[PDB]
C-alpha cells in the first residue's frame, strides 16, 4: 500500500510538491458529509472530483486522471471483484473506515418497523442472506 | 436492572421482548485451535 488511510500526511496536508490529488468522492451525496464535517481542509482541496458515478471514476483512474478513489465499501469491494485481472484497494481488514450498514427509511414512528426489523434479524439468522451473497455478490478475484 | 451496558448479542429470541440499540461493534461466529 502507499497511504496508510484518512490520518496520512499526504491526505491531511495538500501542500506536496507531488501532490497525490483527486480522491473520486463523488459530490453531494453521503461521504461528502462526512468529509466537509469532520475535516475541511479535504473539501477545500478537494476539487477534481467525478461529475458520475464509480463506472467513469473507475475508467478515469486507469486512464491515469486520478490515482485515489474513496466511496463506500460494498460498492467499491464489488466493483474491485468483478474486473479484467484486478484493481488493488488499500488493506482490505481496515480499510472500513467509519463503519455503518444499509437500512430501510420508513416513515417517523410507523408500525412497520415492529414487524419488518424481526423478519430481518430472522433472515440473518436462518442463513438466508448467505446464499444471495453467494448468488449476485461475487467475482474471481 | 434498568439497562445492559456489555457485549449483548442481537438475535430473534431478545428483540421480542427488548428494544436494543444500533450496533456499536460488529463481529461473528470463529473456533479456537491450540497451535
Ligand atoms: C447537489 O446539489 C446541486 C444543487 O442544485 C444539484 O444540482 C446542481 O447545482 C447547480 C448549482 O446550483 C445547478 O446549476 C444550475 O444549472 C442550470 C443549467 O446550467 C442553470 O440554468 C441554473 O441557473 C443553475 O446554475 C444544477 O442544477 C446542478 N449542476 C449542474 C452542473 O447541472 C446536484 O444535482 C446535487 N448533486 C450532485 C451530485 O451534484
Amino acid at each position: 500500500d502507499t497511504v496508510s488511510g484518512l490520518s496520512d500526511k499526504k491526505f491531511q496536508r495538500p501542500q506536496d510538491q507531488y501532490p497525490p490529488f483527486r480522491f473520486g468522492t463523488v459530490p453531494n451525496g453521503s461521504t461528502e458529509r462526512n468529509i466537509r464535517s469532520n475535516y475541511r481542509d479535504m473539501h477545500t482541496h478537494m476539487v477534481k472530483f467525478n461529475q458520475r458515478s464509480v463506472e467513469d471514476a473507475l475508467t478515469s483512474l486507469k486512464m491515469g486522471k486520478l490515482d485515489a478513489f474513496i466511496y463506500d465499501a460494498a460498492v467499491l469491494n464489488y466493483m474491485a471483484g468483478k474486473d479484467e485481472g484486478c484493481k488493488l484497494v488499500t488493506i482490505g481488514s481496515g480499510k472500513v473506515f467509519a463503519t455503518t450498514g444499509y437500512g430501510i427509511a420508513m416513515q417517523k414512528d410507523s408500525h412497520w418497523k415492529r414487524a419488518i426489523d424481526l423478519a430481518l434479524l430472522q433472515f440473518l439468522g436462518d442463513g438466508e442472506t448467505q446464499k444471495l451473497e453467494t448468488v449476485w455478490l461475487s467475482g474471481i478475484c | 436492572a434498568d439497562m445492559i451496558v456489555a457485549p449483548l448479542t442481537i438475535n430473534n429470541e431478545r428483540a421480542q421482548y427488548i428494544e436494543f440499540s444500533k450496533p456499536f461493534k460488529y463481529q461473528g461466529l470463529t473456533i479456537l485451535v491450540k497451535k
